[PDB]
């Protein structure tokens, strides 16, 4: 905190988007502002410095401004490659240190919805011999990148041993996730049906395995 | 001491100036303000670092034992070896102390020089609207505010805006 | 380390060393003096 | 209205090194280390004796190959790899000291 | 053109200390300030402090003062950050970054690649590997269970089969161990002819397992 | 960089100025004219030449073979010879690179110095009839012709001839 | 020659000035007077002396005979010894002449520097009451007496006492 | 020429040479470096 940004902004290719950054007198009010762009799992890149100055390697569609204790980054002519996290930053004369905004995730709009492919594997025989049982639900090729997962024992909701990953972006710009159900070989035997239910934008895809 | 700035006509340095080697202390209507200059601080520091990188160099040059600490070599060649080695110790020792003294002279005057390059530049900015008092200060002969100072700092202060004003005085 | 003598290794980037004149390998050059300080700052003038 | 003094400049200068900086371009610079070999022995104006098949030490004892060198005069003495000191097998004790004396003789 | 190259990933137990390095290669950074900035999983950037070694300044964020030590060796062109008394709150990626100048106000224009530090009470453990058994196309794979820390590499048929392979990102269990799955999509006609074997390598435990997946 | 002139407050040099290191570019009523200064160009050149003549010196010092490329000398004395020769290679190599870096610093600052000696002189000539703008230029505060320029150049320009004129204009 | 003062825009030095390296020659109503500056003379001299004390140093380093002038040593080791000693002669001779030339450059420019530090200081004292003629002189634009000179010398001359006077007197 | 080695003569006025460390006669001094350039001009500043 110290600097406050919207958690999210979005736009279509060619649209103009702005990301705001609210501060106080001890930072933005009295000091110069920098902006950084960060792609997932990679280091940030300096986008703007000295409030409105742009590094030579940065495209001119990026611009910055500062008024009062606030700042704004404007991206003219949004491109698909601009989907990233954006951080504002400034020195704070009160904390005697550098501060950052919480970050804004920019989404590029206009991409076609894609329903999730699901694959469900039952516990392997080898694993049962080791007195454990794992149901593996593999979700791939969905967009937007947000699904929810419900596990069905018979027709009843499981309320234990369910662990699901965050969604991650695939090479094809769609998303993948995975969810694991941990059961005793005993629980695997106790019911006649287990089902992985993946809901995506209201619509539900389902798969099922039987012991 | 070469140029006259540091330990010359500037009386001393400012132990409060944490954020630079060189900077500005001003007095006007509003208040008193201090900020260290970047462009010239960087400049000196960079010449110092360029000196270091030249000396902290590693010789890629390997030497082996011609000598023996466990069973002494025969005495005549032992004595030639030892005499050569001491002679080299002489050369390197002279080289070491000379090199360091000379670098130091030059480093100090490098500093005097950059101060006296900050000065002479600001002086040049202000044209005829102020005066050299001679303790490393400029008496401004017109009222000026804290956004006028900053315009001197980041090198935008226009002279022919305040010219006439500052002239009867 | 790349510089050795009977009593160990000289590990350092400095150009000279006052440790052992018989060190071998890739060494700072041996000198007589215990210390030689190189200024990295300016003339210091306090009040 | 105005007069301005200034210095000259060239479009592509040469990088040199300083106490202070590396590869600082200057207007004109000059080389200081000789890199050029002349693949010959330059003897203009010098009394040369090229020893050929005769070994330097041979000029002293006098095996057949050294017959033309029993009594020579030189400013510059050239030994060859094919040079031999000896006819009947054997060696000179302290040969290198003797060569060194003879080369400067 | 200077690059900053940081030391590799670290796996640490609670209460220990970690010292991460940042080497300036292709030139010195000694005339600049370098800062350390961390990013906790899913969170924003957070300044730790910095050092500008020729100028002679070391600065610290108040919130880390006393627990972090920042330093530099000007002779190897390297900056360091050491953080003591580690807890899971310190699990994060740590970046070094060079400022446009000798001090900390200017934008940070050169960044290292980052170093992951993971603080956990789990001890290194290699995975237990199980087969996932299978139209036109079929789906078969391997479940890679209960290992720590990341990463695991998975290949198929000793690297001979690359097509249709999809290795999912691991889930991090409440136990502190990871699990992942790798599934390959393959012609069901080539079911009773071609053999399918997954090779699982876990460097940290020096574990290497081959596992046959049969219909 | 020592004096601030070259690569300092003068922004750059003039690739059109073939006939000197230092010179004049003026703008007045008549036209624009350029001519390189002799006295200070010569001055620098002469100090560079005096540096060269010192290094381009020939050592009158003769050395002979202590060594043998055809039949190697005995091995212990061979190793002392080689170790000494290498140690000399160390000394001379250090001396060579030091001498050259140092001469270069000095050559560069020699140049900065002579520029900033041309400047400060012309400045002194013009007394109160012009002003330092600070890019290595003098704004003249009286109309002046091309024989007035030449009189600055060859150092004859009289001040108290144009004094009053240029002063009200300030 | 570095700073432009000595053998630059000052035309020459004063063979009558026994009592310093740097000093003052003035012309006013009363008469003409000469006196050498202490503060800057001392300054240069002290830097020269500080150079000397560094070279006039004695090496505490002892060497013994490896050689024999009465019965020559064996010839091969004789030849290695001589070749080493001569190589040291090369290095030291180069060191000697380089050291001395460089000290000389620096000593000369040390002198130029202190002159052109006397100058620029006096200039600074006088503010707007006089002018650079450029032969190392200041034309004073107000009448001044011999107790005014001394106040320039020992650095007490007040400007805003003679300001107006000397300012109208430049038009 | 006054400076010889097995592969010929070093003919030059320069103070140093990188050709042969065993050259004899009256020679430039042998050094490690292939090149060391001496400035004969000023700082070069273009547009």
């Amino acid at each position: 905190s110290a600097l406050t940004q919207p958690p999210a902004v979005s736009g279509t290719p060619g649209q103009r988007v702005t990301i705001s950054c609210s501060g106080s007198d001890s930072n933005i009010g009295r000091r110069s502002v920098n902006w950084y762009q960060q792609f997932p799992g990679t280091a940030p890149k300096l986008l703007i410095y000295s409030n409105d100055q742009r590094p030579s390697v940065v495209p001119d569609r990026f611009s910055g401004s500062k008024s009062g204790t606030s700042a704004s980054l404007a991206i003219s002519g949004l491109q698909s490659e601009d989907e990233a996290e954006y951080y504002c930053a400034a020195w704070d004369d009160s904390l005697k240190g550098a501060v950052f905004g919480g970050g804004t995730q920019l989404t590029v709009l206009g991409q076609p919805k894609a329903a999730p492919s699901v694959t469900l594997f039952p516990p392997s025989s080898e694993e049962l011999q080791a007195n454990k049982a794992t149901l593996v639900c593999l979700i791939s090729d969905f967009y937007p990148g947000a699904v929810t997962v419900a596990w069905k024992a018979d027709s009843s909701p499981v309320k234990a041993g369910v662990e699901t990953t965050t969604p991650s972006k695939q090479s094809n710009n769609k998303y993948a996730a995975s969810s694991y159900l941990s059961l005793t070989p005993e629980q695997w035997k106790s019911h006649r049906s287990y089902s992985c239910q993946v809901t995506h934008e209201g619509s539900t895809v389902e798969k099922t395995v039987a012991p | 001491g070469l140029f006259g700035a540091i330990a010359g006509f500037i009386e001393n340095g400012w132990e409060g100036l944490i954020d630079g080697w060189y900077g500005f202390r001003h007095q006007n209507a509003q208040g008193e303000g201090t900020a260290a200059d970047y462009k010239s601080t960087q400049s000196a520091i960079d010449q110092i670092t360029g000196k270091l990188n030249r000396l902290i160099e590693k010789t890629n040059q390997q030497f082996e034992l011609i000598d023996n600490e466990f069973t002494e070599v025969e005495r005549q060649i032992g004595n030639v070896i030892n005499w050569t080695r001491d002679s080299m110790t002489e050369v390197w020792s002279y080289n070491a102390e000379l090199l360091v003294a000379m670098e130091n002279q030059h480093t100090i005057d490098l500093a005097d020089s950059e101060m006296n390059k900050l000065y002479e530049r600001v002086k040049r900015q202000l044209r005829e609207n102020a005066e050299e008092d001679g303790t490393g200060c400029f008496e401004i002969f017109h009222k000026c505010d804290d956004d006028c100072m900053a315009s001197i700092r980041n090198n935008t202060y226009d002279h022919s805006k305040y010219r006439e004003e500052a002239i009867q005085n | 380390g790349d510089c050795y003598h009977s009593g160990g290794t000289i590990i350092s980037n400095l150009p000279f060393q006052n440790i052992n004149s018989r060190a071998v390998g890739k060494c700072p050059r041996y000198v007589k003096q215990e210390s030689l300080l190189l200024a990295t700052g300016m003339k210091n003038v306090p009040e | 209205d105005k007069i301005c003094l200034g210095h000259h400049a060239v479009s592509n200068g040469t990088k040199v090194n300083t106490l202070t900086e590396r590869g600082v371009e200057v207007v004109n610079a000059t080389e200081t280390v000789e890199r050029t070999n002349v693949p010959r022995i330059c003897s203009k104006g010098k009394r040369t004796v090229d020893l050929g098949q005769c070994g330097l030490l041979g000029t002293i004892t006098g095996p057949p190959q050294c017959d033309q060198f029993l009594e020579f005069s030189a400013d510059l003495i050239i030994e060859r790899r094919e040079g031999s000191d000896v006819c009947y097998p054997g060696k000179f004790v302290n040969e290198e000291a003797l060569r060194q004396i003879l080369r400067e003789s | 053109q200077v690059q900053l190259v940081q030391s590799g990933a670290e796996v640490k137990k609670p209460g220990s200390s970690v010292k991460v390095s940042c080497k300036s290669s292709g030139g010195t950074s000694n005339n600049y300030a370098i800062s350390w900035v961390r990013q906790a999983p899913g969170q924003g950037l957070d300044w730790m402090g910095g050092i500008s070694p020729i100028f002679g300044s070391t600065a610290y964020a108040q919130k880390f003062q006393g627990r972090v030590t920042i330093s530099a060796d000007i002779f190897s062109n390297t900056a360091y950050m050491e953080l003591n008394s580690l807890t899971s709150e310190d699990t994060a990626v740590y970046f070094c970054a060079r400022h446009g100048n000798y001090y900390y106000y200017s934008g940070m224009d050169v960044w290292g690649q980052g170093t992951t530090v993971t603080v956990s009470s789990a001890s290194t453990k290699g995975p237990s590997v199980f087969p996932l058994a299978p139209g036109g196309t079929a789906a078969l794979g391997c479940l890679v269970k209960d290992y720590f820390p990341e990463p695991v590499t998975v290949s198929w048929n000793s690297g001979a089969l690359t097509s249709g392979v999809h290795t999912f990102p691991a889930v991090l269990q409440s136990s502190g161990l990871y699990s992942l799955s790798s599934v390959v999509t393959v012609p069901s006609s080539s079911l009773g002819t071609q053999t399918y074997i997954c090779n699982v390598n876990h460097k940290p435990s020096n574990t290497k397992v081959d596992k046959r997946v049969e219909p």
